[PDB]
RNA sequence: AUGCCUGGGCAGGGCGAAGCCAGAGGAAACUCUGGUGGAGGUCCGUAGCGGUCCUGACGUGCAAAUCGGUCGUCCGACCUG
RNA sequence: GCGAUGGCCUCCGUUGCCCUCGGCCGAUCGAAAGGGAGUCGGGUUCAGAUCCCCGAAUCCGGAGUGGCGGAGAUGGGCGCCGCGAGGCGUCCAGUGCGGUAACGCGACCGAUCCCGGAGAAGCCGGCGGGAGCCCCGGGGAGAGUUCUCUUUUCUUUGUGAAGGGCAGGGCGCCCUGGAAUGGGUUCGCCCCGAGAGAGGGGCCCGUGCCUUGGAAAGCGUCGCGGUUCCGGCGGCGUCCGGUGAGCUCUCGCUGGCCCUUGAAAAUCCGGGGGAGAGGGUGUAAAUCUCGCGCCGGGCCGUACCCAUAUCCGCAGCAGGUCUCCAAGGUGAACAGCCUCUGGCAUGUUGGAACAAUGUAGGUAAGGGAAGUCGGCAAGCCGGAUCCGUAACUUCGGGAUAAGGAUUGGCUCUAAGGGCUGGGUCGGUCGCGGCCGGCGCCUAGCAGCCGACUUAGAACUGGUGCGGACCAGGGGAAUCCGACUGU
């Protein structure tokens, strides 16, 4: 809150687009520019290549992953029911 | 000031029509064309960012002209791959062979014992 | 155009030697009704619009 | 080091035109060393007459064309800018010649 | 071209079958002998002018060594 | 007019977003101050592109649609071979 | 493997048959701006010259007999002779060598097959290196002014492609070592126990400096041979330094943006393998040929204009038509204005007067929109520095809001930097080098250089100072369309 209030990011976009729909596009806009960790390294290099495309700097990792965040709750959710189905039927 | 022209009939400044500047014996700066920047060949890993050391970085067609020692280097996989990854490729294959090697020990025990 | 085929070189080279006017002599014969060229292509008009 | 020139005037007063002393004393007023034009800024440059030859030496660096300079300017004031003309003859030299 | 250090390399380049004339550049202590090949232009600086000299006299053949002036 | 391929081009300035640094306050949450940063289908503006107004000039004209001043845009839904 | 001819039917080539092996992916066309190996310097014509002449190179293809040298190369053991160097007979190995390593050395066998790389990549910002140009302090050569001054102002002051070496950049390359008291580091970033700082190395570009080319040639000057033709002859110079968010080009790092991810193929190269070849102890098969030597590279375009006269508009039409080179001053600037190199005669005519209407510019006492449908047009403000800035709001803006002060000239002051230098005393060797304890500037001082700014002070000009040029008129509201764009 140092030079914007509750903007941050979409201050660029200036007055226009509207506040809603900016205030809409903070989280993804923050989400997918922000670095995550790799956790094949433990570093923060994992950055958005592209659309749903990872890449880590330091591992040389390219992981397909969501369009804005590293992993989605869904990706989550179906990994662990598939993970859970495996064991079922293997036991 | 001394303002030059093309030397060529192509007058666009494209990627081959790209020139310099040079001072001759007749005192009078001519553009003489720069042939393109060779890159040195990528690892066949695929994983290394950077380019192999020890080749010359040069235009493929100039591969031809160059002569052996200048396009590899004495190694395994030289010239061709990193020796990072060379070196780790050897480890992993003599790791792998040992532990199938164990595998098949351990199945020839099984077999002995059922 | 600096840049011309052989076909087109050779048009221009026969258009250009057919545009030379009539000799002399020519109207000294007996049976001629020809005063002059009266096919004369000058480049400015009449452009050969090839 | 030793700067030594010479403004050799081998017939310009041969045909009778200038005078050599003349030429030494207007030099002697006009040459200027570190901004100074009188007394040749102290005992630094020497100037040497031979009824022709006129020898500047001079200890601390002098440049060469300033003789040239001088020489025009004694000319012009003289009115002799129409038959006279300064001709390098060769280094650390100078002549006067006709056109 | 190509420049030459000792003096047996320049006498074997100029004794060349293919070698011709051999110029002779006096170079004011720069002093160069130049034998003109099929490919290249061997040159041989000399600093020495007896040196130079006395391998004026080293062309076997009766050559073009014709001095430069 | 539109789609595609392959090339070229777009002075100088204003606003100063994310990110980062230092100082101060706090018990914490964190907050203020001074800097760095140069994002924007961002603003003034040249080249370029287009043609609002004077319903100006001309209107058997320079021209079967041109010229002057004033104009909109000029890093992107841009201009172009 | 079989059959045949040809040529010293030795040896090789050729075709015919048989066995064997074999993915491609569609014939073909499609870019004089995409990819695409390899030529530069000087001279030269009335008109062409990277093409002609001279001088230096380079690429591709051929090279059977292979034209030469060099690499596979002339090792060890055993038994003898010989004082010795050395020589003979026999067993052999020998498709290279060095460095811990990154990798290097002029070569250094190799097929069908397979893998990979180059070709082959968007836009924008920042920084750094190099070059071209500009700038300054000087040396020279030629020169304008000199009624007064001006060590004067103006022009010039260099080296090709191709090789060798070295500066200078970059590395996500290696080795010793293991770090919190966290450290290193950029304009910003960023990096580190998956190995940071500190040392020693390695590789790529080296378009830059020295060298062959190459001073022979070119240029600036001074002087001659020659009635004339004459591509001549000669003396000298072509030098030493510092700079800058300076303009352009190029290279290299580093980032930001995409619900945009930013080309294919020809061609070349590297690597995994040993199917196969070699002579057998002085020779050979091979040289992704190491240094040379020989021959050839065929066909087409090559002039000029490329635009207020060589193109298209009925034309020498104020229209339209895709690019490269981009000097000095003022100036934020590739703005406008003035000037240098270069270009020209004012754009299908000239002379004489300056009437009325006009077209394009201006100026006007007092009022200041009362004219007109309507402030149409014109005018006002305009740059920069320092203060100040409301309503509303989507909190981003409005905003250069609105509204105020300064701006010239000259003379000074203060602040913002780089390089070098103390190892001085004694001993010793040839001012220079080595060793020992000292001073350890650890509050830094001494010398030498250099680009611009910012602020302040006084004095002064007829209150004039963004003095030409460039260069926002604002405020209160209503209706419509979110906007940018078309
Ligand atoms: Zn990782
Ligand atoms: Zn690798």
């Amino acid at each position: 809150a140092k030079r914007t209030k509750k903007v941050g990011i979409v201050g660029k976009y200036g007055t226009r687009y509207g506040a809603s729909l900016r205030k809409m596009v903070k989280k993804i806009e923050i989400s997918q520019h922000a670095k995550y960790t790799c956790s094949f390294c433990g570093k923060t290099k994992m950055k958005r290549r592209a659309v749903g495309i990872w890449h880590c700097g330091s591992c040389m990792k390219t992981v397909a992953g969501g369009a804005w965040t590293y992993n989605t709750t869904s990706a989550v959710t179906v990994k662990s029911a598939i993970r859970r189905l495996k064991e079922l039927k293997d036991q | 000031v001394q303002r030059l022209t093309y030397r060529r009939r192509l007058s666009y400044n494209t990627a081959s029509n790209k020139t310099r500047l040079s001072r001759t014996p007749g005192n009078r700066i001519v553009y003489l064309y720069t042939k393109k920047v060779g890159k040195a060949p990528k690892s066949a890993c695929g994983v290394c960012p950077g380019r192999l050391r020890g080749v010359r970085a040069v235009r493929p067609k100039v591969l031809m002209r160059l002569s052996k020692t200048k396009k590899h280097v004495s190694r395994a996989y030289g010239g061709s791959m990193c020796a990072k990854c060379v070196r780790d490729r050897i480890k992993r294959a003599f790791l792998i062979e040992e532990q199938k090697i164990v595998v098949k020990v351990l199945k020839a025990q099984a077999q002995s014992q059922k | 155009s600096s840049h011309k085929t052989f076909r087109i070189k050779r048009f221009l080279a026969k258009k250009q030697k057919q545009n030379r006017p009539i000799p002399q002599w020519i109207r000294m014969k007996t049976g001629n009704k020809i005063r002059y060229n009266s096919k004369r292509r000058h480049w400015r008009r009449t452009k050969l619009g090839l | 080091q030793v700067l030594k020139f010479t403004l050799d005037c081998t017939h310009p007063v041969e045909d009778g035109i200038m005078d050599a002393a003349n030429f030494e004393q207007f030099l002697q007023e006009r040459i200027k060393v570190n901004g100074k034009a009188g007394n040749l800024g102290g005992g630094v440059v020497t100037i040497e007459r031979s009824k022709s030859k006129i020898t500047v030496t001079s200890e601390v660096p002098f440049s060469k064309r300033y003789l040239k300079y001088l020489t025009k300017k004694y000319l012009k004031k003289n009115n002799l800018r129409d038959w006279l003309r300064v001709v390098a003859n060769s280094k650390e030299s100078y002549e006067l010649r006709y056109f | 071209p190509r420049k030459i250090e000792e003096i047996k390399d320049f006498l074997l380049t100029a004794r060349r079958k293919d070698a011709k004339s051999v110029k002779i550049k006096k170079n004011k202590d720069n002093v160069k002998f130049k034998v003109r090949c099929s490919r290249y232009l061997y040159t041989l600086v000399i600093t020495d002018k007896e040196k130079a000299e006395k391998l004026k006299q080293s062309l076997p053949p009766g050559l073009a060594v014709k001095e430069l002036k």
